[PDB]
Parts: C-alpha cells; structure tokens; sequence
C-alpha cells in the first residue's frame, strides 16, 4: 500500500476545514531554563492551559506573575527560539477517555504507549476535576478483594475505600499491587495501573506479567519514564485519576495503583522550585499535601444516584529507612483511608506479605469486607495485635501461664496461617476456610510449623470433596451453619489425612 | 468603582489590583465569577491578608485556582466575609462561604454573622468551672472533661481521634438539649460523609425534617484550597459564636481537625511573600490559635464546649503546633502509638493526658485517689518496661512485679468499646458509667482483682462483664 | 507591574494630572534617543562616578535639550535613587505605560503586504469595537512568512493574535492527521 | 559557521554568554569558545549551553579549567549537541570528556560521530527476558542476582569496598561473557583509574598494539576534573555504551563508578545557576538528571546493556536522596555497610537490603529461592537479635536462639569471599567459585554437616571444601 | 524591589522633590498588613517611638528604612 487509496480521505480532511475567527492569546517567550518557560507577554493565560510552542512539546502555565508566566515543559522542548509565538491552547488540559484504553501502555499525554496503535476518544475529561460531593456520595459498604490473605482478614480494603500502601523500598509493595491487580479476574474491577517515576524495564516486566496473568485485557498503565519531564512526571497521576473517573462515572467501579507517589512529590517539588515558588519543610513545597489531596480525594464511591460504582484507591509511598516521620508519609496517612505497613523486618522475616498489623490499620473496617468473615473473625485483628505485643512479652520465657501459652501458641499459629506463597491468590471461600480453621482452633493441637501443608491439603480437600460450601456462601455472603458443618467436616477429614500423615 | 485587575495568581494566592480611587481593607471577600473552563457562570470568592502597595493586595481564595484568568474584574462585598447563621443553618451541610453544599434546598440566608469578629474578653467569659461527664472510661476517669471547657483530642498518625469524635458524639449529642455544630475543618471527605451518614442514622439530623437538628454540619474538603480551609474553622466557629451570643445556649463544637487549618495557614503564608518559621508552619501560628481558642470561651452569656481534634505530623509534643495548642488547651486527651499498636483504644497516653478539671475538690476525693494511684502504678509499669525488655518480669523484684501485672490490666480494662467502632471490633460497645469505672478500678488498684486473667479486662465495659468475661476464660481453659 | 512599570506610571500619571501629555511623551521620545546611545547611558549607568557630576551633567542635558521640568525632575529622582541603571527599560516601557494611559492600543498587523490604508482604518475601527480602546496605534511591517493573509497582533504587547497567511496551511495540515 | 559572538559573564566554572538578537542556539547542545591562553589561543575551552537567560544571553555549564578567559571573548556556535567519537576508535583508548584520546595517541577517527545525549529508548525497545547471569563472588550469586542488561547497583559509603569490588567483578568479566565491555569513570580516582588500565593492559583485554581489538572503552573522566566535565562524562560511556548495544548490537558491559559524584557535579553547578535548591543540599532536578542516566541504560531487543554502577552514600546516608532515587531506578541493589568492613569481611555486604527481583522462584529456580530464603531468614532474625544480644551477652538467649546465632554467624563469616585482586592488598590470593557451592555451601551449613568447626574455619575462604580443609589446618595446628 | 515601590510617593516626590530636604512632620503608610505596617516618612523617628496610627489603634515602629519605617 503506497500512493493509491488514502488521497479521498485526503481531500476528506482539507475540504471542510475550520478557517476560524479564532483569537487566540499569543506569548512572546522570554526566559527558557530547565524545563520551564517563563514567557513574556501572553495575558489572558488561563493558569492550567496547555501552552503550544514553536516545536509541540506543549506545557501547563502553573504560576503566573504580571509580567511573566510561569510555564512547564510537558515534553523537554530541547530548542525553543526567544521569542517564539507560544500561544496557548485554550483548553485546560483535558483527557481524551475510552474503553479501548483497556490493555495500552498510555503515556501522560493520553498517548498510547504500547505500540498498539492510536485509540479513538471521544470525551475530553479535566485535568482537575473535583471530587464528588459530600452529600453525594455513600460510605464503603461493599467488599473489594485483595487475593491476599492478611489485608483481607484483618485490614480489609473495600470497593471506595482508598487503602494506602505503604512501606519501605525493595518489599514487595509492587508484587503485592500487582496481585491485587490480577487478583481481580471476575469482579468488574478496571485497574488503573499508574506506574510513576521508576524503570521503565519494571514497568515491562510487570507488563509482560500482566500479559501472562491475562489481566492486561482490563487494565490501563500510564507508564512513566524516569526520563520523562518532571511535570509530566508528576502529571500523570492526574491523568489516571481523571481516566479511572470515566469508568467510575458510568457505573463501573474501578481500581487505580498509583506507583509510586513520593516520585510524585518529588518530580512536582523539581517543578515548583524551578518555577521560583518557595519551598516549605524538608525543602518540599507546602502544597504536595494539596497535590495530593485533590488526587486521593477524586477516588471514591458513589452511590446510586449517580452510578454507585468506586475508585478505590492504592498510592504506595516510598519511605527510606522505615520512617513515618518524613514528609509525604506524614501527608498521605492523614489524607488516606488507613494505611498498611510492609516493614522489611516482617518481609525478610518470611511473612510475606509483611503487614504487620501493630503499624497498620484500615480505617473504614468490616463494613468493606464480607459479612461471612465478619461473623468469623472480626476479633482477629486485635487477638494478633494482643499476640504481637505478648510475643514481644514472651521473651521473658521463663513460666509462663497456661492461659497465656495457649494465646501464644495460638496467636503463633495465626501468624503462621498468615504467611501465603508468592503470587497464590486465594479464593476469598478459601480466606474464610483457613480464617475458621484458626479461629475454631482445630490447629491448635496439631503441628505448629506443618500448618501451610495443612492448609493446601485442607482447601485441596474442601475445593475437591464439597465445593458446594464455597458456592452457596459467595452467593450469600454469609457464615451460616451450613458453612459451619462443611467446614468441621472436611476439617474432621482432612486433619485424619494429614495425622495419617 | 471597586472593579480591579488580578495581576499576579500564584497557586491560591491571587494578586489583585485595584485603582488609586478605591483600596479595600483586610479580610473583605472579593468574588471574581462569571467564567469559567466552560464558559459558565462560575464564581471563585476570595479574601483578602496582605495588601503588597500600589493599591494592590494578594488575596487567597475559598475556592480552586481553575477558571480565572489574570486581568478579571472582581467584586469586593465592602465587607468582611459574612457567613449565614441561624437555626434554619442548622441541619444541611454548607461551605465555607456559606453555601449550602448539601445540594437540595438553601437554607434562608438573612442573618449572616461576619466571620471575622472579636474575640470575647474574660470579664464577658464564664469563669464558672464545671465537670463534664461523656461516658468513655479513661476519659471521665482521668481526663475529665468541663462542661463548658475546651477539649481536645492530640491524636497521632490516624488511630484513634476521629472514631472518638464519632463515639462521643453519639454519646453526647441526645445528652445536650443545647444547639450543637460539627465543624468539618480539613476533614477527610469521606470520613465525614461517614459521620452524616450517622446523623442521618440516629436521627441527629432528622433526614425527614429538619431545622429540629441541634447538630450543624459545616464541612471543608481536604482537596479544597488551604485559602478556604484557612476560613472554615471561622465558619464554624462563627456558626457556634452565632449560638453562644444570640442563641446563648449551650453550644457543642467538634471540630476536626484544627491542625489542618494550622497547615492551610502555613501553606498560603509560604506563597503570599512570607518568610517560613519553626518546623511545620507559618509566623503566625500563634495568633491563629489565639483568634480561634479566645473566640471558643464559654461566655457569661452563653455556655459553649468547644471539642477539637488535634492531629500532631510525626505523633509527637515539640511540634510547635501542638506546642501552642497544649498551651491554648484546657482538656486535653494525647493519643499513642503504642496502646494502639496493642490494640487498646482510646489509645490515650494517661501519663500524657491530664485536665483542669481533674482538682480533687472538683471530682471526690476519693475519685481523686483512684486516678492518682492508677496514674501511679500505670507510670511506674511504663518507666519499668524497658527494663523489663532486657532483664524480664520473672527477674523484676515483687514489690513491681504485682504492680506491673495490675498496671498491665489496668491499661486494657480502660480500654472500652464503642458503639460505632464494633464494625472495627466484633462487639457492639458500651456506654460506661463513672460509678462503675471507679468501682472496677477500685478492684484492681487494690488488687481484689488480681486472681482475673488479664484479657478478661481486654476490651470491656464493665467489671462486672469482666468477671463474667473472666469466667468465661476459665470455662474455655478447662474446654 | 515591575519597578520600571511603576516608575514609569509614576511618571505618566503625574503627567495625566499636570496636563503634560504629550509633552512629556515627545520628552521620553528625545531622551531614549539620547540613551540610544551606550556612552551616556554607560555614564549613568556607572556607579563609581561622581553623583554630583551626574546630576550636573543631567541638568544640564535638560536645560541645553529643552526639556520638561516634570521629566527633568523624575530622572533626577531616578539618579538619586539608582534606578537610572534601568533606564533602557523605564523608557522603553514608559512609552508603553502612556500608551496605556491615554488608552491607544498598538497593534502591530504585520503582513505580507503592505495593506490599503482604508482597510488599515477599516481593522483598526474593527479593533477599537473588539476593545473599547482610545486610539489604536495601528503598526505594520512586511513578514515574508506570512502567506497572504492578515497577520494582527493587539492586546497589552503581544498578546492577542489572529492570522490568515500561514494559519489556514496549518489548520490544514494539523486537522488532516487526526 | 553558525552564530559568534561574545561571552558576557563567567562565574566561576558556569558562564553566562549573549548573542546576535537573531538566533539563539538550542538548548543542551554545546559550542566551544576559543578565548585566550599564554601559548595561543586554544580551542580546549569547549561548553555547552544549560539556560538561555534572557537579552539574547544563554547561562551555559564549562567542561575544562575556566581561568584565563574573559568575558567579551569570541565564542564559536557549533550548533549541534557535544558530538563525541564512536566505534572502533573508542576500544582500548583512554579518552576524555569531549572524547579526545587524552592516552597519549593519536587524535581517533571522526568518521563515526554522535551527540552527546539522545531521547530516552522505547517502552518496546526495552527487552522481556530476565537474564541473569553469575559473578563469582558467593554472597552476590547467593542473595543478590544480578539482572544483565537492568541495573547493577553498588552502594555504601567510603572504605567500604566498593571500587575495589568493581574491580573484581571486572577482573572477572572481562575475560568471561559480554561481548564489548565500557568502563566509564565518573569522579574516579584517576591513580585508580590507571591502575585498573594497567590491570587491563597486563590482562591483556585491552591491545598494546592493534588497539582496535580491545573490546573495552575505558572512557574515564577524573575526579579532578570541573563539575561540568564530571556533568557530562557519564554521558559520554553512556552514549557509546548505547553505540555498542545499537551499531555493534552487543551485550555490553557498563562498568561505571561513581554516579554520586555525577550528581554532585550536577549540584555544584545548579548551585552558581541560581536554581534553588533541594533535600539537604542537591540540585532540585536530581531526579530527572538521574532518571536520563538510567532510562537510557536498557536491554535492549539485541543490547543488553548490563551496567554496573556505583552510588557514593554519602556519610552512610540510605534516607538520602542520592541512594533514593538510584536504588528505586536500578534492579540489584548491593549496600556495603561499613561496620561490616570495620569487622573486617570482604567484601562488607549485608544481606537485608543487598536484594534484587531476580531473587524470584521462577528465574533462579524455586530450589536456589528457598535457598537465598533460608539464608536471609536467619539473617535477619540475628540482626533483630542482634540489637539486643550486644547489650546484655550472649547465653540469655535459648539454646535455639544462640544455635542460630551460631549458624548467621556462620553464613556471614562462610560469605567473606577472597578476591582475587585483593592478594596485593591483603596478601591472600583470592577463590572464584560458582552456583554448585552456592548451593552446596549454605546446604552444608543449614543441614548442620560443617557444625563444630569454629568461625574461622570458613573465614576469608569461598569454597565450603577449602574451608573444610581450612578446619582441618586449624584443627591440625593446635 | 525596591523600597517604596509604590509610585504614589513617587508621584508626590517627582512633583515636589525641588529642595534638598526632607519629611519629617508625619507620614502616610507605604505597605500594611498582618498587624505591621511598612510605613512612609515622619523621618526623625526614635528607635522604639511610639507610633499615632490612622484609627488609633497605635504601635511601636523597629523596622525604620530608608523610604518606608516598619
Ligand atoms: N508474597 C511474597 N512472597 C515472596 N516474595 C515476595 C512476596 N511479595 C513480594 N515479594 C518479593 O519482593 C520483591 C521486591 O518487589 P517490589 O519491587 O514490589 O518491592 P518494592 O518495595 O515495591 O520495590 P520498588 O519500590 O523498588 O519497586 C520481589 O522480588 C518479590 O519477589
Ligand atoms: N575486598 C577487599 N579486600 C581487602 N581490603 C579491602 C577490600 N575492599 C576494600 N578494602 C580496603 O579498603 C581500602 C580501599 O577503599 P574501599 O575499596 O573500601 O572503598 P572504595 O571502593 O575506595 O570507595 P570509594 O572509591 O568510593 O572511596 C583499601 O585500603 C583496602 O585496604
Ligand atoms: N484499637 C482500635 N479501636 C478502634 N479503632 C481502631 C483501633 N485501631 C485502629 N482503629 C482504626 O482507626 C480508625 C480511626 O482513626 P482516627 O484517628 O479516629 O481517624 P483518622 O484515622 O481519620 O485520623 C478507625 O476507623 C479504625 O478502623
């Protein structure tokens, strides 16, 4: 195919053009450096238009003086004549929105890249659209699934609910995002993958596992290179956050992983300081708790005046040396919905995932999680909070009380139902199964560290023998005992398996 | 005319010019509107703080910085902001500005009290110190609240303060036949939706008809400009000021949190050409606390009880916020990482927490005696656990090793349940009266209680239901 | 709304109360040619010599030049208090900040020709309609790039900017592509 | 050819140059500027532009000695961004910061020319395929694989062992796989970069004569050098590692040491560019210059790029943002903590946070995973008893506790690899062992076969058989 | 930047800098805001001299600059 069929479309495209009216504000560019454009003239600048240079690397005019405009290079305009006719666009920023998103690598200006090929989108969504309103909207009552076993049993996530991830670097914080990406394979959840700041050969290799789990059908990665420009690397989130509110809009409830967000902070704290806005504590600027603020706040649940579905939320916050106490793991705990730890002591330690439940928290509660587990184990939570505080107290081992060994063992046995192989997403009947199996105590006779083999050979046997439990509580969501007789049963059965041998 | 310019918009803080005929003063609310992204009709209100010569003046702005253009007309109001007060601005959620945002019907908006106003001297004050009861077991034990005080509530990282506000809410509103305000002040949006979702639960609000809610809802969003949430404790507070001097009933404040006012106070200041200070905030943390905490003063004329909750960044006492606040505080209530990494709740440091109201003559001299031998054992057990650590109880000599059992029940029988946070827990909560906390701890201080296991005391009301509790324990050892 | 604008509305609006408009406008005209060049502009411009020199060389370029006494005094103003360093600037938007204040609006319409007068008045009137200016200080120059068609620039410098030349191969070639 | 003109301001090593009003040159490209000297006039004061400031001026960054030139001097737009020798001429040649052979031989051939920095490679042209391959030093192929063609990162402070473990490593690979193999020495001490050229020399990778067969680029850039010169000379081994992985298509070997001091350099200049600054002292765009500097090392469909870099932590400072952006844009992780060294192993690596994704079931094997496992396990647990065991002595602990004190111990002292660069050092002629006694050595040690043999019976030996027959020694000398 | 950036003291000092003197009787305010005011003129003032506001509602000036007292 060459110079023979596309001059119709051609003709299609110049015959029936614009030729508008349209004035437009035009600035003469006085003051490129480093990635900003601090542009003379250019008055009626809208602050948030995307500004069109001489090249194509267009940018966002931030700040704004009397004089001068402060003006980001979205795209590094590596020459830009002084003086050149930089006029802006008129429109703020906005987003075209699709379905056909679902699978494409998509960059921060909307651009697919995955090399796929280029979507058609008809919306234009905002850059800085609010978050719905207070009235509006319904507290997080329905259950969103992890396919981890530890977050779902004590601090659950819920459709809405934003959790926040968190922990220091190298423990897994990704492996588990991207497990409870693809944990979601039946629930109608699009995950929005917002990858930020980091190696772009991750962001392949959890593209290439997304491919091999299958769940690059649904889902949506903003990739972002670490080369790119620091407004866009900071923008991108944005465009996530806008791109999950086009599903979330019609009534599809959706996921969104930001990843990470201190290289938000950071990629924005590059920007405002180039841009002369002075810094507050930490040498950041004040306003990432803003930044952040208006990102966490346009994810949420709505309720069934406008669509009832959900953007739960999960920006992971990369803290160094294990500290809360540095700046933006001080903003986003206080603008999250609870958050969960992932201490290197606890990874390192074997429990992985590493949420120790002393540190973390989920702040919405059961409410977000189902109501089968609830009447199980609501208590769980504080017993391991109680077994983490006098296992620390076991340490003078010395006589230690009858009532408070069978709590340690008990609470020992807890945790080591606690621990789950790579990548195993559990069915959440199956959390339910081992979340009895612990809180009825059948495995506190039997063999402490033997309880992962007890636990595969007990949902082998429940998931072979009566799958019909797991079938009749998903659809009613309940711990009835009907549960209660399939589960003691198959306990009963399995635990003689497993004594023999 | 008064029509100026905006020359200047640098984040929320707006740059304003006006001609040499008219210069407005402080804190008057300008109103650029008419346009919008989409050509609508949008409004944007903004005040002003600094006035930088040339008949110009920064202005920080109540609403987001999208729309508006630099060289737009605004509208000064030749006046401070004014906020729409009365008992019809009960009940609905509004704004800062006063709209009201719960997007059915406004409220009738004829009397509006201006939002910066002075603050009430002391010969105006009531001196009259009272003892205030609210039904949680730490806190009318050992941080006794005045009815007519102010309250706060130093929380750390997101543990305990909120679900607090929430359970001494439920607890008290239906209590105090007087006016009573929540004032959504930085609060999480959907924490606060949670709240109304209560109110509309057990009939606070009274979905069905209003303007007979003795609550008001006022909230300002954490994604809403630091310019507005530097102005919604003012809403608040001039709603429940509204209440204290016109209404002079009493009067119940609860707002949340005041730290993120302190935060939007700091973040415009570092933008409206001002140097920065001590870690965290603004030069003039200190006359905001002092606008706010000589503003909420129970007045001879009306009582008021202003509660607030008190997030400290980095859960700790040398931040110069809580550093102020402590000294604009009157009761207050610290929370801990540690009792809530143990799970117990209200995770409140006893040791940390005290009040005015704890004088002997004021709560029974024999109340007295409990909560200065519970206060004793308990920071004798926390002085102890790190020797404890390294050398274990069974070693610690006996005369401490009864005592840091007891201590060890002490904690977790305090912890009590809430009606609100058994979806957190398992068990529906308990109202607790102070009788019966006195007489438990009475109990155990004594030590006629030390045969009980401990987590017999984990996470209950009563004594008595931990006698039962007990003797449930020991059904279960010998089963 | 910098230190020069100041200076120079300063300077306009003391003018617009004396009622020397106009004379100072041609004054600022004859004292940026005289700063056109870099000697006595370096002269000033230096700090190291003599203040009283200055002064007396400035008093008498105004007497010999024949100059207002309200433009006479403010650079006596402006060599007291330093800001005679900036004097490149001060004029060149001094003569701006007059524009301003007498409202006549420059709108440089470059073009590709040079354009019938009569529609020169006819854009101007249509410029003075769209911006409710005074006078509109119509400004032209022959641009090559431009195709054919109009090219205007209005607005406070540059701002506002409408094309007919290059603009419709533009359109053309950006719509097309998408 | 293009625009000349004259330097306005120089301040310091940074330089402020006008310009015709007419046209201004691009941004990041460089030009040099001839100015003056004593003997002539030479062209060795090239620049290159950071920040066209207003009044047709750019502020531009040096690369050389910035003394005896003058504002006002008659600088040259060449127009382009910083070109640089490519190739063949590049292999064996000890060139410099605008690639001219500062290694005594002739000027190499400019047929083969690029820019000093490009875009970054595409989000498909970055590869799929974990590739791992070994070392030789046991502590990294036990618990921190090495993914070829990602990243390699080398932390920790000063005289912690680091450069002297890049020698290693590159005492290794430089006669094993990897098809052409860049050094690039960022800040290096520039007796040790000719030391490791002469180790290259006597090695014999590089080519006395015939230098074209050399398969190494040693393209150092000297820590004397001004912080515009160290600015741009990671560029430089980049952009003919990039060369290499797209003309020769060869996996190449991109040893680079230290980036920290890249950084650095980038600090010292923002801070005379008057952009304000950031965390405690850097540069605020310390992100995005480190984030060039790694977006453009990738495997690529037929390069895998395999760099080694090193990161200097600062004062041992793992909460700065120098190790906080690097250890988030590279895969293997390797910290050296110093109080190991001050115990004395060598090489000093902790386990804790010396880690990887290539420790992952299904690319090492689940058998070596669980093995790396049941190491960091027991690691871990003697640090979180460490703390406490340090204060108060040893037998308070079970006798589990103080058997798997005992057995950590074992693991860290059974880790002190020899070097075997490092006999001129300390005077042991250094072991290389592989993946049979990665697994054998910790199952040995996990099983309780080597169990009564004391902590020196597998100190400073790699292979657990040498140590076995180190334990035999000792036992015989008693 | 400067001091006095404000062009109505610079309006009233083109029109009537003619002499070699000062103010020194009163002045106006320059800049105010936040409770301190950079004020302009009434040049001998004392370090510390208390200070007769418009409105009364008095203070003490510290800040005393060249163009404009604090
Ligand atoms: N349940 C698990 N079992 C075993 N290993 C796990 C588990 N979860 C995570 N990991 C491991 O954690 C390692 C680090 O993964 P990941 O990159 O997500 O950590 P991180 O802290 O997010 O690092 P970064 O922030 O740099 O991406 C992975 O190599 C993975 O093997
Ligand atoms: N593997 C090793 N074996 C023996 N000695 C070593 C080893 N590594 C380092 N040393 C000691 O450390 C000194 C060299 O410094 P070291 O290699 O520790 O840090 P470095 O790599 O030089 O770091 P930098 O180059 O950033 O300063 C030598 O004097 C040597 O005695
Ligand atoms: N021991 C506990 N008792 C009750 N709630 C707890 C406890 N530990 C953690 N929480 C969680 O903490 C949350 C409340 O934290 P709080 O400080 O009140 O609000 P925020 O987190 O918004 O500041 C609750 O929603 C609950 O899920």
């Amino acid at each position: 195919i060459r110079a023979d069929e596309i001059s119709k479309i051609i003709r299609e495209r110049i015959e029936g053009y614009n030729r508008e009216v349209k004035v437009v504000n035009t600035g003469t560019v006085l003051q490129v450096g480093d990635g900003i454009a601090r542009i003379h003239g250019l008055d009626e600048v809208m602050a948030g238009e995307l500004v069109e240079f001489e090249e194509g690397t267009i940018g966002i005019a931030l700040n704004l003086e009397s004089n001068n405009v402060g003006v980001v290079l979205m795209g590094d305009g590596l020459m830009i004549q002084e003086g050149s006719s930089v006029k802006a666009t008129g429109r703020i920023a906005q987003i075209p929105v699709s379905e056909a998103y679902l699978g494409r690598v998509i960059n921060a200006l909307a651009k697919p890249i995955d090399g796929r090929g280029e979507i058609t989108a008809s919306e234009s969504r905002l850059i800085e659209s609010p978050a719905p309103g207070i009235m509006s909207r319904r507290s997080v009552y329905e259950p969103l699934q992890t396919g981890l076993i530890a977050i779902d049993a004590m601090i659950p996530v819920g459709r809405g609910q934003r959790e926040l991830i968190i922990g220091d670097r190298q423990t897994g914080k990704t492996a588990v995002a991207t497990d409870t990406i693809l944990n979601q394979q039946g629930q109608n959840v699009i995950c929005v993958y917002v990858a930020i700041g980091q190696k772009a050969s991750s962001v392949a290799q959890v593209v290439t596992n997304f491919q091999e789990r299958g769940a690059m059908e649904y889902t949506i990665v903003v990739a972002e290179t670490a080369d790119s420009p620091a407004t866009l690397q900071y923008l991108a989130p944005y465009t996530g956050a806008a791109l999950a509110e086009y599903f979330m809009y019609r009534e599809r409830h959706t996921l969104i992983i930001y990843d990470d967000l201190s290289k938000q902070a950071q990629a924005y704290r590059q920007m405002s300081l180039l841009l002369r806005r002075p810094p507050g504590r930490e040498a950041y600027p004040g306003d990432v708790f803003y930044l952040h603020s208006r990102l966490l706040e346009r994810a949420a649940k709505l309720s069934s005046l406008l669509g009832e579905g959900s953007m739960t939320a999960l920006p992971i916050v990369e803290t160094q040396a294990g500290d809360v106490s540095a700046y933006i793991p001080t903003n986003v705990i206080s603008i999250t919905d609870g958050q969960i730890f992932l201490s290197a002591d606890l990874f390192n330690a074997g429990i992985r995932p590493a949420i120790n439940v002393g540190i973390s928290v989920s702040r919405v509660g059961s409410a977000a999680q189902i109501k089968a587990m609830k009447k199980v184990a609501g208590k769980l939570k504080l017993e391991l909070a109680q077994f983490a505080e006098l296992e620390a107290f076991a340490q003078f081992a010395s006589d230690l009380d009858k009532a408070t060994q069978n709590q340690l063992a008990r609470g020992q046995r807890l945790r080591e139902l606690l621990k789950q192989p790579q990548s195993a997403p559990l069915t959440v009947e199956e959390q339910v199964m081992t979340i009895y199996t612990g809180t009825n105590g059948y495995l506190d006779s039997l063999e402490l560290d033997q309880v992962r083999k007890y636990l595969v050979e007990l949902r082998t046997y429940v998931k072979t023998n009566k799958p019909e439990f797991q079938e009749i509580i998903s659809s009613t969501k309940t711990f009835t005992e009907e549960a209660e007789a399939l589960l003691k049963e198959a306990i009963q059965e399995q635990m003689e398996r497993f004594l023999l041998q | 005319k008064n029509l100026g310019r905006i020359a200047q918009i640098i984040g929320p803080v707006l740059d304003v010019a006006f001609p040499p005929g008219k210069m407005p003063n402080i804190y008057n609310a300008l109103i650029v509107k008419g346009r919008d992204t989409a050509g609508q009709p949008m409004n944007v209100t903004c005040e002003v703080q600094q006035l930088l010569g040339n008949n110009r003046v920064r202005a920080v702005a109540m609403s987001a910085t999208d729309g508006l253009t630099r060289g737009m007309e605004v509208i000064d109001t030749g006046a401070p902001l004014s906020v729409p007060v009365g008992g019809a601005t009960l009940g609905r959620i509004f704004n800062v500005l006063g709209e009201p945002v719960d997007n059915l019907g406004p409220v009738d908006t004829r009397t509006t009290s201006p939002i910066h106003r002075s603050a009430p001297a002391f010969t105006q004050l009531d001196t009259k110190l009272s003892i205030f009861e609210t039904g949680i077991k730490v806190v009318d034990l050992l941080a006794p609240y005045r009815r007519g005080g102010k309250i706060g509530l130093f929380g750390g990282a997101g543990v305990g303060k909120t679900v607090l506000i929430m359970e001494l809410i439920n607890n008290i509103a239906k209590a105090h036949g007087g006016v009573s305000v929540f004032g959504g002040v930085g609060e999480r949006t959907r924490e606060g939706n949670d709240l109304y979702m209560e109110m509309k639960e057990s009939g606070v609000i009274n979905e069905q008809n209003i303007a007979e809610s003795k609550v008001a809802l006022v909230y300002g969003q954490m994604n809403e400009p630091p310019g507005a949430r530097m102005r919604v404790g003012l809403t608040a507070l001039t709603m429940a000021e509204y209440f204290r001097d016109v209404n002079e009933q009493d009067v119940l404040l609860f707002i949340d949190n005041i730290f993120r006012f302190v935060q939007a106070g700091s973040e415009v200041s570092a933008l409206l050409g001002r140097m920065p200070s001590a870690v965290g905030y603004q030069p003039t943390l200190s006359t905001e606390m002092g606008s706010l905490q000589e503003r909420i003063t129970s007045t001879k004329e009306g009582s008021i009880t202003s509660i607030q909750a008190v997030y400290v960044p980095a859960d700790d006492l040398t931040d110069p916020a809580p550093a102020t606040t402590f000294a604009h505080l009157d009761a207050t209530t610290v929370l801990s990482r540690g009792l809530a990494a143990k799970g117990i709740y209200p995770a409140v440091d006893p040791l940390d927490s005290t009040s005015t109201m704890l004088q002997p003559r004021i709560v029974g001299e024999e109340h007295y005696e409990i909560a200065q031998r519970v206060k004793e054992t308990l920071q004798r057990y926390k002085e102890l656990q790190d020797i404890i650590a390294i050398l274990g109880l069974d070693e610690l000599s006996e005369e401490d090793r009864l005592t840091v059992a007891r201590a060890r029940k002490i904690e977790r029988f305090l912890s009590q349940p809430f009606f609100v946070a058994e979806v957190f827990t398992g068990s529906p909560g308990k109202y607790v009266g102070l009788a019966e906390t006195i007489r438990g701890f009475q109990l155990i201080l004594s030590g006629e209680l030390d045969s009980l296991p401990e987590q017999a005391f984990y996470l209950v009301g009563n004594i008595d239901e931990a006698t039962a509790k007990a003797m449930n324990l020991e059904m279960e050892s010998k089963l | 709304d910098s230190t020069a604008s100041r200076y120079a509305s300063a300077l306009a609006d003391v003018a617009d109360v004396t009622g020397t408009l106009e004379a100072t406008n041609s004054d600022v005209e004859k004292l940026i040619r005289i700063f056109s060049e870099e000697p006595v502009y370096y002269f000033f411009a230096n700090p190291v010599i003599s203040i009283d020199n200055k002064r007396s060389v400035l008093d008498e370029i105004i007497t010999t030049s024949g100059l207002q006494p309200h433009t006479a005094n403010f650079i006596n103003i402006l060599i007291d208090s330093e800001r005679i360093n900036l004097v490149k600037e001060i004029l060149n938007e001094f003569e701006d900040v007059f524009n301003k204040i007498t409202g006549t609006e420059v709108a440089v319409v470059t073009s590709v020709v040079k354009l019938e007068n009569d529609h020169l008045a006819q854009i101007a009137k249509g410029v003075q309609k769209i911006t409710g200016a005074k006078n509109v200080r119509i400004k032209t120059v022959i641009d090559p790039s431009l195709v054919a068609g109009f090219t205007i620039r209005y607005g406070n410098e540059g701002s506002k900017l409408v094309d007919m030349s290059v603009k419709k191969q533009l359109e053309e070639i950006a719509a097309q592509l998408e």
